[PDB]
């Protein structure tokens, strides 16, 4: 029926990337060059947070797929945007994405592009469509951030602390793997978590069982602490190792 | 697995030939070779690549994975033409959506005159038609472009959805920029004429009703050349659009643009007294000017017309194949 | 575009109604025939009929009925065209000028609104103060006779009863009444109501309702001196008057449906009745008279006349005299004795008017090396089931062969002298077990006969239950000669097979000329057949040979010869058979994308197919593969009655709704998408319904005439019995020829003011375009019936164009010529 899009980080050691020679340092760092670009390129093009996720996520799928040394990950990325924006209805024509791909990448970096930069993304539509199995439909932390956090119930500027702490979560993670780990409910459950650390808030009391301490097995069943940690871990490692700090 | 999609070749159909002229390809009839089950192939051509893959079969794509009703048609599988071999640029090969294939369109039933629909034909029709249509709106689905020729009608009285080129979600909290134009002139609604832009899922009820009128005369109840006669012919019969039964008509760009001969009065009941007092309840709270006092596909449902019809039991409608040679 | 021109070589000839009244003077006794779109008027006279007056109109007729208001001296005429265009017609002679007068008329469509199944019914008041129109379920149309009412303008009255089957007007009420029979799910019933043209209602009517026999199909409102009605079923005849009920079920009638009535007497004493066996009977009524001095029905007798034509409408002139209109045979006057003849019959034929009947099939054959055509039809239904050759001669000369059973498909063979005839005989279960014929026919009356012996579906296993008294077709293939048109054999096929398709060819390297006949199993229980046969007989000395048999999973709706190779189609596939060495028939291709592949034709390797509802696809033999591929198919649904091949590129279908069209190739070569669509780009309303398309002409070739505008010719025939000739033209002739359609159309007075451009119309039930592609050759040739006065207030300001000259004006003399010689085509 539907196919599985979710992996064991013991697995990303196993990429194509990677036995291409590749080392983790660098397929990470190319993962998040490629997001990055993928989130300023929408950005600019005034594209919803949706889309920019969308593309983000198919960028990910991809490179499970396919080595970076082979598929020059800004075509990728503008292509998946492309694509994204089709799916998410908010089109852009790729002339547009690839004029805004040139304002933000330097010499070098547009070289990727090769001498027709908009053919080289068209032409790759055909392999990202394959590739991500045509399971268009993706669904993002951002929707059960909002969802869950409906659902408490208290201080308003509190809540709405703990929301946009968590959606900057929410927003640095699409820098990362967790989207082939972890459903977007889990992960939107784990930035409520972080968030409720960092902000000192006993979510809890919010919820309508305010006896029950793990609050988020109302909202999400079977999930251990030991996810919503890994996941944690995961994010602020990203704050650690940049020269950036947590929000709050 | 049988969910790796876009691998698998159409050289596991034979074809049969086409079917139709769809948007963005051909359609044809074909039989799967392995299990000699027919299907139907809508082709997508990516070689004019203008913008690439069309966002209308992206839609199709999308829509009907999510969708599961035996009401709402099946995409099983998307397959390709032969491609290149180590030369993915060069590759123009299309790709192609399989569905099953359907004995018949309402359309071209309706249109051959081969079809007589009696009142618990109409019942088992509206049902699944309603029914179906009821679940895309509780999944806040629109599809936007609801016309005979897109019901198909396979010969046991099965109905199923078809086209969702058109589909796009619905937001109530959030209002939502639309496509001014969406559905055929026949069955377009008069919210729609005067350009309304952010509309609801009554857009798809009023269609069905317009298709509730059809299958009671065999004739469509609607039928103009341009917007303007549209608006007349519906206001013939359902009442000019005026605030004392729309109060926001007054706030729809061409509600001053678009005035109809006269101020006329609701006959929808007198030019339908041939209709069962059930059906015609049905017919006029779905053809209400007003969408916001136009029926929702559930209450249809829960209608004395369509509340007690019995699945089961589908009447499939009279569908004559012999005595047509020699009459 | 394609441009093309359609006249008729023969008018309709099945009579749709005959009226009595005194419609050209208020002294003669008139007798009005109504054949599809022609009206004919006649005057009654002591040896027949006199003819006076002809007037077609743009319409088929579909309600003819002769009234006379208070105030009127004679009768006016009523007429509803099937596009519901009303009029009221009068005769006005002034010396030898005779006209016809519109003196009022609309159309009385509405918006909203369900098609009867009984169809457009239409009555008058006795006391002519409205006129009932019966044209949708559920409602009932009053066009009320004042004298103002010049536009006919009308109102609906709401009616509970949905399903009709017939009304009247009645006789001897206080209030315009209607009695009409219906059905709802607990049978059939009479009612009863009154008319109110004040209150614009129904109120409740003189009589209560009685339940009716389920098959009750006629209402005769009996008139003054018995008020009521009469209900005509098919075992029982009831008359009703409120308190009334007489019921006659005389075991005579239960034989045959009784399908019309007209009355004899004016004081309806005498009634007479019609069935589908040409039995013609008079029902009298007993009366007795109360010292009350009040008059009562006292029964009522049915007694047997004789036989008729199988009659659609009947009509009683005067002394003996009666008009039997028929539309499956030919048409007569009989006169009714009062004494019998030593054979047991009141009746005696008089006249025989000529019928083309429905035309099954037909071929264009030369019979007598002429170098002209003979057209050999296969005409009629039942006992009045004929072969009738049309031969050019100014009139059309027709000879009629009778076979007293229906003909189903015709085919020459030259190498045989002879020709193969396909047909069926209606035979009846009878205490034997077996059947019975009613009557003697042509595949009972000839020389030498065969039965088919074939035991493919002889396993049968199949139980098929028999009831005494039920109907049977039995199908045979009948060889008849060129010359004397003798039945020298007929070939009896299976218990239920039905003979579909027939051909006359050579194939493969086998030099015999053999008959090949496409059959059907047919069993009341199935939807569509699923067993059929493909049978090769040989004709050789007298008798017919069975040389091979392939057995179809279906039926064999058509076949034709395809280079030597057999084309045939069997429910949704199209096949080509091969002929080996053996003598057997030998798959080689097969196409399947069909609904039901009704109609073939060929021209050199593209084949043209008719669908039951996908209009008309274009195949293509790909010799160096060995398989069909699809060239082009029209995505419009249509129903289709008949094709036909104009050229390589322009192809000719006619609908079940009496439209024709005409597709192309695109030829706009740039996407295969544009190549595999045919465009219509032809579309006219015939107003017939075409059975049979079928290449050739009956003119003459010494080449005295020149080569006509007009290029091909393609001859149809039609139910009605109309015989239409379809052609092509240059872009020149069409614009020239179309222009002038246009300034005819302002200059020439119709009959009920109905607009041609409205008649010509493409008109189904769902959609109405204007024509397109198609010079309506009638109205042409009508130019030359103009009065001159006309004649050149049509040429004013006419310009020629892509001719020797480029703009060119023309005179009345000019035209003269081009009409005379579009008339020589036929
Ligand atoms: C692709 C999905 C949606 N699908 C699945 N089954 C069908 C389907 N089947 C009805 C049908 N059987 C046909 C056979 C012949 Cl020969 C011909 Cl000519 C026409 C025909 N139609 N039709 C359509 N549409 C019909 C109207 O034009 C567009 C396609 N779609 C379908």
């Amino acid at each position: 029926t539907k196919p599985c899009w979710y992996w064991d980080k013991k697995d990303l050691a196993h990429t194509p990337s990677q036995l291409e020679g590749l080392d983790p340092a660098t397929e990470a760092r190319y993962r998040r060059e490629g997001a990055r670009f993928i989130f300023d390129v929408g950005t600019r093009l005034g594209l919803h947070y949706d889309t920019l996720a969308t593309g983000i996520i198919y960028f990910h799928r991809f490179y499970m797929f396919h080595s970076f040394k082979q598929f020059p990950r800004y075509v990728t990325g503008a292509c998946c945007l492309f694509l994204a924006g089709k799916v998410e209805e908010t089109p852009k024509k790729c002339k547009d994405i690839i004029k805004t791909a040139r304002s933000l990448l330097n010499d070098v970096q547009f070289g990727q592009f090769g001498d027709d930069p908009k053919e080289e993304v068209m032409v790759l539509e055909r392999i990202l469509l394959q590739t991500i199995k045509f399971d268009l439909q993706v669904e993002h932390p951002y929707q059960f951030l909002l969802k869950y956090a409906k659902q408490l119930k208290g201080d308003k500027n509190k809540i709405q602390k703990l929301v946009q702490m968590a959606w900057t979560f929410v927003n640095d993670s699409l820098c990362t793997t967790l989207s082939l780990q972890w459903e977007p409910e889990i992960i939107a459950v784990a930035v409520m978590y972080l968030a409720g650390r960092l902000c000192k808030f006993e979510i809890q009391e919010w919820t309508s069982k305010p006896m029950y301490r793990r609050w988020w097995e109302q909202f999400v069943q079977d999930v251990p602490v030991d996810v919503l940690e890994d996941i944690c871990h995961q994010i602020l490692d990203l704050y650690s190792q940049g020269k950036q700090q947590m929000p709050h | 697995t049988e969910s790796d999609w876009g691998k698998r070749c159409v050289d596991k159909f034979d074809i049969i030939g086409i079917i139709g002229e769809g948007t963005y390809g051909q359609v044809y009839k074909a039989k799967d070779k392995d299990t000699g089950e027919l299907v139907a192939l809508k082709k997508v051509r990516l070689d004019n690549e203008k913008e690439g893959f069309p966002i209308t079969a992206i839609r199709e794509i999308k829509i009907l994975r999510q969708l599961i009703h035996r009401s709402v048609v099946n995409m099983k599988e998307i397959v390709t033409d032969k491609q290149d071999a180590l030369d993915f640029k060069k590759d123009k090969g299309a790709f192609y959506l399989v569905f099953e294939y359907m004995d018949h369109d309402l359309m071209g039933l309706l249109e051959s005159g081969l079809v007589h629909f009696s009142e618990d034909h109409i019942k088992s029709f509206m049902k699944q038609l309603m029914e179906g249509l009821e679940y895309c709106h509780k999944k806040n689905f629109l599809h936007r472009d609801i016309k005979c020729s897109n019901i198909l009608l396979n010969n046991s009285g099965q109905i199923k959805l078809a086209d969702f080129g058109l589909a796009r979600l619905y937001n109530s909290e959030e209002s939502r920029p639309y496509t001014n134009k969406v559905i055929t002139l026949w069955y377009r609604p008069p919210e729609l004429l005067l350009g309304e832009e952010r509309y609801t899922p009554a857009i798809d009820v009023w269609s069905c009703g317009c298709i509730l009128g059809e299958l009671f005369t065999k004739k469509p109840i609607f039928q103009a050349n341009l917007e303007l006669a549209q608006l007349e012919l519906i206001s013939r019969l359902c009442g000019s659009p005026c605030p004392a039964v729309w109060p926001d008509v007054i706030r729809l760009p061409y509600f001053n643009t678009m005035k109809p001969k006269k101020q006329y009065r609701r006959r929808l009941r007198e030019e339908f007294s041939f209709i069962p007092s059930a059906a015609l309840d049905l017919l006029d709270h779905m053809l209400t000017l007003d969408p916001s006092k136009r029926c929702t596909a559930e209450q249809t449902l829960q209608s004395d017309f369509l509340k007690d019809v019995e699945l089961s039991k589908m009447a499939p409608p009279d569908l004559p194949h012999w005595q047509d040679c020699h009459e | 575009m394609s441009y093309n021109y359609v006249v008729t070589a023969q008018k309709p000839t099945a009579v749709n109604g005959c009226v009595t009244g005194h419609f050209t003077s208020a002294e003669d006794l008139n007798l009005l025939i109504a054949k599809n779109t022609r009206l004919e008027i006649y005057v009654v006279t002591a040896e027949g009929l006199r003819p006076v007056k002809e007037v077609g109109m743009y319409g088929k007729i579909a309600v003819m009925e002769l009234f006379r208001p208070k105030g009127e001296s004679k009768d006016l005429l009523f007429i509803l065209t099937a596009k519901y265009n009303a009029c009221i017609l009068e005769y006005k002679q002034s010396g030898e000028s005779i006209d016809i007068i519109t003196r009022a008329h609309g159309n009385v469509q509405d918006r909203i609104g369900r098609p009867s199944e009984t169809g457009i019914i239409g009555i008058i008041d006795p006391e002519c103060r409205m006129i009932g129109l019966r044209l949708y379920d559920g409602l009932f149309k009053v066009i009320p006779l004042d004298r103002d009412n010049k536009e006919l303008k009308a109102f609906n009255i709401r009616l509970e009863e949905l399903h009709v089957i017939d009304v009247k007007f009645l006789y001897g009420c206080q209030a315009p009444t209607i009695c009409f029979v219906y059905q709802d799910p607990q049978g059939r019933h009479v009612k009863t109501y009154e008319v109110s043209l004040r209150e614009k209602e129904f109120n409740k009517g003189p009589w209560k309702q009685e339940n009716v026999e389920a098959e009750a199909s006629m209402v005769i409102a009996v008139p003054e001196p018995f008020g009521g009605a009469i209900i005509i079923g098919q075992e029982s005849i009831t008359y009703h008057n409120g308190d009334k009920y007489l019921a006659i079920a005389p075991p005579i009638i239960k034989q045959s449906t009784i399908v019309c009535h007209n009355r004899v007497d004016p004081n309806g004493s005498r009634y007479l009745l019609g069935d589908m066996e040409g039995r013609l009977f008079m029902l009298l009524l007993e009366k007795e008279e109360q010292m009350d001095g009040t008059v009562t029905l006292k029964d009522l007798r049915v007694e047997l006349l004789g036989e008729t034509s199988i009659a659609e409408c009947l009509t009683y002139l005067d002394n003996g005299v009666v008009f039997v209109g028929s539309r499956l045979g030919d048409s007569q006057l009989v006169k009714l004795n009062v004494d019998s003849n030593e054979q047991g019959s009141y009746v005696v034929a008089m006249e025989t008017f000529t019928n083309l009947g429905p035309i099954v099939d037909m071929c264009v054959v030369d019979l007598e090396r002429q170098g002209q055509g003979q057209l050999v039809t296969c005409s009629g239904a039942f006992k009045e089931g004929s072969l009738r050759i049309i031969r050019n001669g100014q009139k059309l000369h027709i000879r009629t062969v009778p076979l007293y059973e229906s003909p189903r498909k015709i085919c020459y063979q030259e190498v045989s002298q002879c020709f193969g005839v396909l047909s069926s005989r209606i035979e009846v279960q009878d205490t034997s077990g077996g059947t019975t014929a009613l009557r003697p026919s042509a595949s009972t009356q000839a020389l030498s006969s065969s039965v088919s012996s074939s035991k493919l579906f002889s396993s049968s296993t199949a139980p098929h239950e028999t009831s005494f008294g039920e109907e049977v077709e039995v199908h045979n293939l009948l060889i008849i000669d060129q010359h004397t048109f003798e039945v020298l054999h007929a070939h009896q096929f299976l218990q239920n097979e039905y003979a579909l398709s027939l051909v006359s060819c050579k194939l493969g390297k086998d030099p015999n000329t053999y008959f090949i006949v496409g059959t059907a199993m047919v069993y009341p229980e199935e939807a569509e057949p699923k067993q059929g046969r493909i049978v090769v007989f040989q004709y050789s000395d007298g008798k017919l040979q069975t040389v091979a048999e392939k057995e179809v999973k279906g039926a064999v709706y058509s076949m034709v010869e395809f280079n030597g190779k057999l084309l045939a189609s069997i429910n949704s596939t199209v096949r080509l058979y091969e002929w080996t060495t053996e003598k057997e028939l030998r798959t080689e291709c097969n196409h399947y994308n069909n609904i039901m592949a009704l109609y073939l034709k060929t021209k050199g390797d593209f084949i043209l197919v008719g669908d039951l509802m996908r209009s008309v696809l274009l195949l293509a033999y790909k010799p160096m593969e060995g398989n069909f591929e699809e060239i082009a198919r029209d995505f419009n649904p249509n129903w289709m009655s008949a094709v036909e091949i104009l050229d390589d590129d322009n192809f000719l279908g006619a609908e079940n709704a009496f439209n024709l069209f005409v597709c192309q190739k695109d030829s706009a070569a740039t996407t295969d998408e544009e190549r595999q669509h045919l465009q219509e780009v032809g579309l006219f309303h015939l107003g017939e319904f075409v059975n049979v398309f079928c290449h050739g002409s009956l003119v003459m070739q010494n080449l005295g005439e020149t080569s006509t505008p007009t290029q091909g010719s393609v001859l149809f025939g039609t139910v009605n019995g109309m015989i239409g000739l379809v052609t092509s033209l240059s872009e020149s002739w069409y614009n020239l020829l179309l222009d002038m359609q246009n300034r005819l159309n302002k200059v020439i007075k119709s009959v009920g003011k109905i607009e041609h451009s409205f008649w010509r119309s493409f008109h189904t039930e769902r959609k109405t375009e204007p024509a397109t592609g198609f010079i309506d050759g009638d109205l042409i040739e009508s130019f030359l019936d103009i009065s001159r006065p006309k004649m050149q207030e049509v040429v004013a300001n006419l310009q020629y164009d892509d001719g020797s000259g480029m703009k060119r004006e023309a005179t009345a003399d000019d035209l003269i010529k081009v009409v005379e010689e579009l008339t020589r085509i036929h």
